[PDB]
């Protein structure tokens, strides 16, 4: 996350870290239940063997609420393809249930129809992630939030350099340096209505982080929604 | 501006317009209270909620 906000205590107890072999987080997650983690698609290519981490807002130290979870099965979505990010979306059923606590929840899954209509039309969303404070840089060590503004769809195609499919949408700003970056994919995407945070979007790609013109794409949460409990089902 | 155009139809959370009437939902994990609008989690961390 370029510019935004430290999380502070309790406040995006929905973040989920995929961690390598070697414990560097390489991606995001959103956790949607004491089973499944939310994630995209092209983060499984990233890392041959990985875990999840959870409660974790301070990769230096022990905070005492960090949980490491195995995952048990990978449930990508056959139609995503390298070529244009399309279908950028994956569920992770975990081997053991995660324990919710202080900084681990998990954030609601909205119906279409109203998400839609009452969620995407708000002013903003919310991304969180440990990924880049700079286009060039290390992974934050802290974990970061941003609120992202809603990008009118027209303006968002006629920025594009590549193809904006109906399973993604914008968010971000025009000029503003705030922006996710390297290491936030994966991550959640959150809208807040009457103090309940819901699912929008997972962290997909940008040309570059925080750049002029440019906005931050996601995967439209709500074109996945009855995938997603087709897969949380087994 | 009627039904869940206006001000979500005084719902907590999912509005939908079943006939021309205003029905209230709420995602897992709640359930939705006697007035038909409010939505009250069920057990301890209800999804999409801050902790403390
Ligand atoms: O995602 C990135 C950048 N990587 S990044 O790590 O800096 C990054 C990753 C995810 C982001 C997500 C958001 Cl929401 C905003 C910035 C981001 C930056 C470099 C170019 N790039 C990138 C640019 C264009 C595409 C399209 C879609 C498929 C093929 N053409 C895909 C990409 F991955
Ligand atoms: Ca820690
Ligand atoms: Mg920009």
């Amino acid at each position: 996350i370029v510019g935004g906000q430290e999380c502070k205590d309790g406040e995006c107890p929905w973040q989920a870290l995929l961690i390598n072999e070697e414990n560097e987080g390489f991606c995001g997650g959103t956790i949607l239940s004491e089973f499944y983690i939310l994630t995209a698609a092209h983060c499984l290519y990233q890392a041959k063997r990985f875990k999840v981490r959870v409660g974790d807002r301070n990769t230096e130290q022990e905070e005492g609420g960090e949980a490491v979870h195995e995952v048990e099965v990978v449930i990508k979505h056959n139609r995503f393809t390298k070529e244009t990010y399309d279908f950028d979306i994956a569920v992770l059923r975990l081997k053991t249930p995660i324990t919710f606590r202080m900084n681990v929840a998990p954030a609601c899954l909205p119906e279409r129809d109203w998400a839609e209509s009452t969620l995407m039309t708000q002013k903003t969303g919310i991304v969180s992630g440990f990924g880049r404070t700079h286009e060039k840089g290390r992974q934050s060590t802290r974990l970061k939030m941003l609120e992202v503004p809603y990008v009118d769809r027209n303006s968002c195609k006629l920025s594009s350099s590549f193809i904006i499919t109906q399973n993604m949408f914008c968010a971000g700003y025009d000029t503003k340096q705030e922006d996710a970056c390297q290491g936030d994919s994966g991550g959640p995407h959150v809208t807040r209505f009457k103090d309940t945070y819901f699912v929008t979007g997972i962290v997909s790609w940008g040309e570059g982080c925080a750049r002029k013109g440019k906005y931050g794409i996601y995967t439209k949460v709500t074109a996945f929604l009855k995938w997603i409990d087709r897969s949380m089902k087994t | 501006r009627k039904l869940c155009s206006l001000d979500n139809g005084d719902c907590d959370q999912f509005c939908h317009e079943e006939q021309n009437s205003v029905v209230c939902s709420c995602a897992r994990g709640y359930t939705l209270a006697d007035n038909g609008k409010a939505c009250i989690p069920t057990g301890p961390y209800p999804c999409g909620k801050q902790t403390l």
